[PDB]
């Protein structure tokens, strides 16, 4: 159709003469020719999103329709790329701009039609039945994610009426000659898909497997699965992006996706000019890991609707990929951020907000967006099992439960952990509230750890037991100082002093401080357990203390110096070390008790 | 112990199997009672078309059907949609459909009668007729296949009592 | 017999619907329509798009030839000049039958158990009416749980309602399966029966709780309908009444004696909060409308028991609690409509103790008509008190380590300390499907018991401390 | 403990033949009375159909 | 006129061709004839509040006026009953329902006109004048009360023309004939009252009578007076069921009233299973402690209306049986739930709150409530007393 | 802000840019913004300053083509000694790190009243270390922090509880606070420190303590400088 434009207001748009057409629906508006979906209609007069910004429009310019809802491009060339949050390439943007600046209705698809691909015919024979979620054939796309499949998106059946031969090819070639009535189903190298509806699926599965980050309090105490989620604050002392480049650089991820909402700008330029300098250190040392990242960065200075739609398709894009049976990991700048956009747009709108400034409907959103993460096996005959994990970065307002993005989160969530301030306030990053944060999967884990350390769930439970009676005391001993205190009392203030320095404390950059694996993890604990157990039934039957501590002498440091053991050093040095520290301290134990 | 343990575990799994078990004969009972509804509503469907396939016994009814929507449209300018094989029957019953509307309405008799080159599917649809206003955005559905598919859900509790009688420990109702 | 003639009546009574294509607009989750022809309040309505597709939704509020309607499954992508709608002419209804026992559904009823249809024996309005207070008795007569910690403590009357209160971190869906699982009649079933119901749980948890309650083999005596948080909120609203009206149905109409548990009445009030949002009303206290206290009452009302009728009703909702407090209007209020009320402690789920369960501030309102004999022995009411004086005693022996010195504490504080530490590791912790008879847990505290002098145990008759003493 | 095992190693079908056999002779007679009270039903459901229902809505 | 539904929006409903009409009056809206009562009366739009289910309602059906705002009946039968706070008859209710629920849509009168009952007229002849609260006759009603005092209702002027001779009558039979004007103003055995404005009396009377429970502590140390004020903590563990139910046999009011705001029930069924239960010693013993009291009862499945008009109506029975020319005592079951109804209701109809989500109307509201109270010589030829506590 | 642009991107010159007051741009939004209705947000401000914000705060940094670069420090007023309030709030979300002065320092005489414990910047590591700087700096600012907040806390219980419950290091942390703030804070209005000689007056505020409090010191520095 061809509107005509009736009033402007900032971020919105009136326009008239519009009929037949869908509440979410792309729109070429404007002389330039700008980008704007509707939202709210009535008789004639559209209410439409902007993407874009609005200056010297005047009245009765033409509006053009176009008839669908907003999709994401998918296919080859994806990855190792950098998109703003409505899929448009930034590098390839800025390369034909020749300059700083971003022009006004530029079209630089997606995906580009400039590369050819190398692809292969699968095992499909003309004349075969087929249907959506069916593998055709597959193609190179890069050395660690070679063999890029190809799969008929979803929606599509039909006949193969023909098949194209293998060889080097680019994109808007038909390549597929299938029938459901009639040759119509002509099908290129890429397809598209809306962003607000997810992709289905065969069906859903519980979860195992736990993922692994290299920082001990994380994965030792609260567990962290794939096909999972959590909160995790960003305090910009206690690692804001360490604990994110750990995850890239040790978490067993096939696909790697970050997203830019409330980028300063600093930390956007930064990351993306440091991670050229990060390397893969899997499977020998590529120094490429981009080849398993793929960044949807957006500063603030962009629209809001741009902030707003940065994580449905990121979202959408972590599903393409897990639809091939891949592991995929998602990392959020801000969601606080997001919220401030959404209900920034809710207001600009002009409904009344319900929640101090957020409409009630946020927690249905967040709800609907979060549920699209977990494990699956994927949709078709060739049968793939494919698995989501995602982690919400929430940046909070200054406080707790002064914003209810927190208690939308941790009603929906199932693993959150929490951060405790005074931590921050003595630099003790990491900083993580024990006594707040929780997970639930440690209950299903257990059929997991049982095969490989089926002793660490009751030591890691005697452990926080402990962790949390010294806690306790605390209250009680600050407001009495010393006293008639037994030595088990400072056994308790001991040990938890130790772990703390030890577990909750580490450089988040040394080959011993910022990456631990399981085994070392289920070290320490033991030789803790160890050395608190001897102690105390030591001392129950006299040895005081201190001439305890004495006939032991250094034993607390003997442990303490096990942290300097650098992993990944042959897991049977290391552990040999391990257990003669623990043959050590269990003889001079019984030693020096007597 | 171990003993009870072990015990304790095999009692678990029969009462499982008891509880898989006594699970499928229900939903097979339920299943079975379906299918024999199922080759009562099909049983039904062919009689309807049977007897829409008749002109005679089928005239007097559509006249009926037709005039019932009148009477739920309750405006003097309508259109009217059927099969093409009974369009000549539609025209000699208006002058009949259009005096009885004025009878039963308190209003004078309809106005027009129009009847625009549609038709129903004569494979899909045997015997009905839908009518629609003249601006042509309500419409009434009077067709013998959406009547009876109506019917068949909305009379399921009397058409259980009479299959299977009285029920039982439904005491006080 | 003669309510069969209505029966047949109706169920050989047709009448045919309208379609409108009269589309006006659509305005966020709603949509107008403008040509309407005497429209009924509030009925449900199915609107199918220019695609294929067909969805649900309810009349909001009408106006002179003119409607407002609302999707269930919202208004993505639809269209304003090649849409249609049909009404039911009649709201929204339920089958009923009593056979739903070993069947599940979803949130809007239709069965998800891939059996066949309910078959209803008949059909319902999804809400009820109110009951004569004239024509109500109070409980008595304790109904068994299996759980030690609940009702060697804090018994519960055949139809008390006591809520659960609950944090973020805290586990309590497991309490319910387990709950669920061990639920049954005292021996000196028989009509015990449960319904069960939940709102906005995670996709996990669905599948845990349909395995859970299958592999138990309890499902026979039982009939889930589920919410997942992906749902559309305003079929959150429909659940509760709709199990209602089943549990009624059932109580009234075939003597069973029915419990239910809603899973967070939290969410219900924030899907409740969605709606009223349309319309130009602005919230009450805390961003919160006002009538909830007269909803939430409507739907805790209908438990009860019937002197006319041997039909027992009870209901044991859980809420969680936002800022892990009470002071959010949601559980202030629930303490007025509730009788008791149910504390679990996230400390001591850091150390453990399953479940991590207090009862300090935790107490039954109406424990009293429940808790005599000819249903549970004589001993059984005062010992616990004496067990809750103890514990109290223990708490403060706890206190008293440090504050003057480990060794100061008397040989009564000493007594109560290691009472204290035996009683919350042994009789407390339960195994996650350990199972306790009401006899043997009291046997475990008489036990317990037993660890003071006779005479330390200053609030018995001395009849009873003679012949519990001595076994 | 193993002899009470195998208690259920063979029983388990005979007894799952005993449960389905339990349920013949009524579900087949469910079809079989059906049937015999077919052409009641399916002759008032049709009568149902036919006859008009004319009815200006009192209002 | 008897317009139809204009328009319906959940518990808000618009109406048309409405006039003749005041801004308080209720309404038999509907077929189901619900006991709509409106508000808000503009052009000839007006706006009316629901007290039942709103859902299925249609555009285009009857509407009448009663033609007067809430009332209430007043005449023989009132004593040994129970009520809603609407006045609903529950026992009638249920027994002619023979159901557990309380249809919607339902409709029983206030008292029965099926029992007959035994007048004794009073002294007054043809030509003679009366004015309202004059005695005019007695009924015997129970053992308990001696007999219910037939009264005349006020703003009542002129003389008596026709008089029902002593018999038997039931509450429909047109006894007494009189004339302001002319013979058109007639009466029967009962009569009707609004709810809001206090049933007039001639004149008050300081309070100086003590009041009587039998509790030694009570009445000793800290006692009130015969028309006096007393307000008690709740949390019923306390056990303060003590003074209610020594108070339904100990006081020398030969006439008492609990009311319930509303409550889970169980209370109330307890307390109502238990209250014809006690026992009294006047002239032997009496067991029938209900006869010297009618209760009011109430909970959330009843609308806000009832839970919100249950207080006013039992203070204006409390005042009606004072003018009959005795000594009344009403309790309460708790005001807190009270104003929780009258905040919720205030916020349903948008009002914003003075503080603690709160109306300034409750000061107000409370204190005329309270100025009810006491003791007061009321109209009548005897010229008898009473008082209200 | 486009004056700064044109110089810096155009001449290839370093600038920087001060602004004084944010707080009369927020009033002066608000003050145009109910001449004409707007739904407001939390205490009446329009929910989208956030974008202008954003909008003026866009210009800053450096870019590969061009030499030139912009710094920008607004200078910010709370309204009532807050940062929850709308203003402070908002501009934390998006700025980067932030400067505080409290009242109590500048009643106490003591020039600039900084307050550390709350005043970050988010950005220091990259541009620290060798290569520009000594490699101890991190270490050196992570324990003047940690000591410093020990110091205030042991301050604060003591004010509640007395000496009574107070261990030798908590006294020690407090005199080492007393002269902390007396000298190192203190500055004339016309001397500079360059970053090495503030470091070594740290380190000799530091020496006070034995090589084992000092936690947050790797041991290689914790034994360069102990004693030069």
């Amino acid at each position: 159709e061809y509107g005509a434009i009736y009033s402007v207001s900032g971020p919105v748009v009136i326009a008239e003469n519009m009929i037949g057409c869908a509440m979410y629906e792309l729109v070429k508006v404007g002389h330039d020719n700008l980008v704007g979906e509707v939202i709210r209609i009535d008789g004639d007069k559209a209410t439409i999103q902007v993407y874009e910004e609005t200056a010297g429009l005047t009245v009765g310019d033409p509006v053009l329709r176009t008839g669908k809802p907003l999709s994401v491009e998918l296919g080859p060339g994806l990855m190792e790329t950098i998109y703003d949050g409505i899929q448009r390439p930034l590098k390839a943007i800025k390369e034909e701009s020749q300059s700083i600046y971003i022009p006004r209705g530029i079209d630089t698809p997606a995906l580009d039609r400039t590369i050819k691909w190398q692809f292969t015919p699968g095992k499909f024979q003309v004349g075969d039945h087929i249907s959506g979620g069916d593998i055709y054939g597959s193609v190179f796309e890069n050395s660690l994610i070679s063999s890029h499949k190809i799969l008929l998106p979803p929606r599509s059946r039909g006949t193969i009426t023909w098949i194209a031969p293998a060889g080097e090819y680019t994109l808007d070639e038909k390549i597929l000659e299938v029938e459901f009535d009639g040759k119509k189903s002509d099908f290129t190298l890429y397809h598209t898909w809306p962003v607000r509806v997810p992709r289905p699926v065969t069906e859903k599965l519980s979860a195992d497997y736990p993922l692994l980050t290299g920082q001990r309090v994380l994965d030792a105490l609260f567990p962290c699965v794939q096909g999972g989620t959590t909160c995790i604050p960003g305090a910009f002392g206690c690692g804001k992006t360490v604990i994110s480049q750990s995850l890239s650089k040790y978490s067993n991820s096939d696909a790697i996706i970050y997203v830019g909402c409330g980028e300063r700008g600093n930390e956007m330029a930064e990351v993306l000019m440091e991670f050229p300098e990060l390397y893969t250190e899997m499977s020998g040392t590529k120094e490429p890991i981009m080849k398993r990242t793929t960044l949807v960065a957006n500063t603030s200075n962009m629209p809001v609707a741009a902030r707003e739609a940065s994580i449905y398709t990121g979202i959408t894009l972590a599903e393409y990929f897990r639809d091939q049976g891949k592991n995929v990991s998602m990392i959020a700048d801000s969601s606080s951020r997001w919220a401030e956009a959404l209900r920034e747009i809710s207001g600009r709108l002009g409904e009344m907000p319900a929640d101090q400034g957020f409409p009630a409907y946020l927690g249905a959103k967040l709800a609907s967006f979060y549920e699209r993460a977990g494990k699956a096996v994927a949709l078709g005959s060739p049968d793939r099992t494919g698995s989501v994990s995602i982690v919400a970065a929430v940046s909070p307002a200054g406080g707790d439960f002064s914003d209810p993005v927190t208690t939308a989160t941790l009603g929906i969530t199932q693993v959150f952990w929490g951060l405790d301030k005074k931590l921050a306030q003595r630099k003790h990053f990491p900083s993580i509230n024990t006594s707040v944060s929780y997970s639930k999967y440690t209950n299903v884990l257990n059929k997991f750890y049982d095969s490989n350390y089926p002793e660490f769930p009751v030591l890691r439970d005697r452990m926080k037991e402990i962790l949390s009676n010294a806690e306790e005391l605390e209250q009680v001993v600050q407001l009495v100082g010393k006293s008639a205190l037994s030595d088990s009392d400072k056994i308790t203030l001991d040990v938890a002093t130790l772990i703390k320095e030890d577990f909750l404390q580490q450089n988040g950059y040394s080959t011993y401080d910022a990456f631990c694996p399981i085994w070392k993890t289920f070290d320490m604990m033991r030789a803790f357990i160890s050395y608190h157990d001897e102690a105390q039934k030591a001392v129950a039957n006299g040895a005081n203390w201190s001439k305890l501590a004495d006939s032991t002498g250094d034993v607390k440091h003997a442990v303490s110096s096990s942290k300097f053991f650098e992993p990944s050093r042959g897991e049977k040095e290391v552990h040999g070390e391990f257990e003669k520290l623990l043959s050590t301290m269990q003889e001079r134990f019984a030693e020096s008790t007597d | 112990g171990n003993f009870k343990s072990k015990l304790k575990k095999a009692m678990l799994s029969q009462q499982i199997t008891k509880s898989t078990i006594a699970n499928k004969m229900r939903l097979k009972v339920l299943s079975a009672r379906e299918q024999s509804l199922d080759g009562i509503f099909e049983e039904t469907k062919e009689k309807l078309s049977g007897i829409a396939n008749n002109r005679d016994e089928y005239k007097p009814i559509l006249q009926s059907l037709i005039v019932e929507a009148l009477l739920k449209l309750l405006e003097p300018k309508a259109i009217v949609k059927a099969l093409e094989r009974d369009v000549d029957l539609i025209e000699s019953m208006k002058d009949d459909i259009m005096r009885e509307y004025g009878e039963k309405a308190q209003r004078a008799p309809l106005e027009e009668i129009v009847i625009s080159n549609d038709y129903l599917n004569k494979d899909l649809v045997s015997g009905g007729v839908v009518v629609s206003n003249a601006s042509d955005k309500i419409e009434i559905n009077n067709t013998l296949e959406e009547r009876l598919k109506l019917l068949s859900e909305e009379a399921l509790p009397a058409i259980r009592l009479e299959l299977y009688g009285p029920s039982k420990t439904r005491k006080f109702f | 017999f003669a309510i069969n003639k209505k029966a047949v009546e109706q169920g050989f009574n047709v009448k045919p619907r309208l379609n409108y294509n009269t589309v006006s607009g659509v305005n966020g989750p709603l949509v107008i329509l403008e040509k309407v022809k005497f429209p009924r309040y509030n009925e449900i309505v199915n609107l199918t798009l220019p695609d294929g597709t067909v969805r649900q939704g309810q009349v909001l509020e009408i106006r002179g030839d003119r409607a407002i309607v609302q999707v269930f499954e919202g208004t993505s992508g639809i269209d304003v000049k090649k849409t249609t709608v049909e009404f039911t002419g009649e709201s929204l209804r339920i089958p009923v039958s009593e056979d739903m026992l070993g069947r599940i559904f979803d949130g809007s009823g239709r069965p998800i158990d891939n059996g066949p249809k309910v078959f209803a024996e008949d059909y319902l309005d999804i809400n009820g009416s109110p009951i004569n207070p004239y024509a109500r008795i109070y409980p008595e007569e304790m109904i068994s749980t299996g759980v030690s910690a609940i009702d060697t403590m804090n018994s519960i009357a055949r139809g008390q309602k006591i809520p659960i209160f609950s944090a973020s971190g805290l586990p309590h869906n497991e309490i319910a399966a387990q709950i669920c699982r061990q639920a049954g009649l005292v021996r000196p079933e028989e009509n015990f029966s449960i319904v069960f119901a939940a709102m906005g749980v995670n996709l996990e948890t669905a599948r845990f709780f349909k395995q859970d309650f299958e592999e138990n083999g309890s499902l026979e005596r039982t009939s889930l309908f589920l919410n997942l948080a992906n749902d559309p909120t305003i079929e959150r609203i429909i659940t509760p009444r709709l199990a209602l009206t089943t549990a009624e149905y059932l109580a009234y109409q075939t003597e069973r004696h029915v419990l239910t548990i809603l899973t967070d009445m939290s969410s219900y009030a924030d899907a409740l909060r969605e709606v009223s949002a349309a319309r130009e009303e602005v919230p009450g206290r805390r961003g919160y409308p006002g009538y909830m206290y007269t909803d939430l009452s409507t739907i805790y009302e209908r438990a009860g028991r019937v002197e006319g009728r041997n039909g027992s009703i009870t209901q044991i909702p859980i809420l969680t609690m936002p800022n892990d407090d009470i002071t959010h209007p949601i559980p202030d209020l629930t303490g007025y409509i509730t009788e008791g009320q149910i504390f679990v402690d996230r400390q001591l789920h850091n150390k453990g103790i399953y479940p991590p369960i207090n009862v300090l501030p935790s107490l039954s309102r109406l424990m009293k008509s429940a808790i005599g004999e000819g249903m549970t022995r004589k001993d059984h009411g005062d010992v616990s008190n004496q067990l809750y004086a103890k514990y109290a005693i223990g708490k403060d022996a706890a206190a008293m380590k440090a504050v003057v010195g480990e060794e100061a504490l008397s040989i009564e504080d000493k007594l109560s300390l290691e009472f204290l530490e035996k009683f919350e590791k042994t009789f407390i912790t339960q195994g996650a499907y350990e199972d306790r008879t009401v006899f043997e847990s009291l046997d475990q505290a008489w036990s317990l018991l037993r660890i003071y002098p006779k005479e330390m145990l200053n609030r018995i008759s001395p009849k009873i401390l003679d012949e519990f003493y001595d076994r | 403990l193993k002899e009470f095992e195998q208690k259920n190693a063979g029983g388990v079908g005979e007894l799952e033949k005993k449960a389905e056999a339990g349920v013949q002779g009524e579900l087949a007679e469910i079809k079989k009375i059906a049937e015999k009270k077919k052409d009641d039903v399916v002759k008032i459901l049709i009568e149902t159909v036919i006859k008009p229902s004319a009815e200006v809505h009192i209002n």
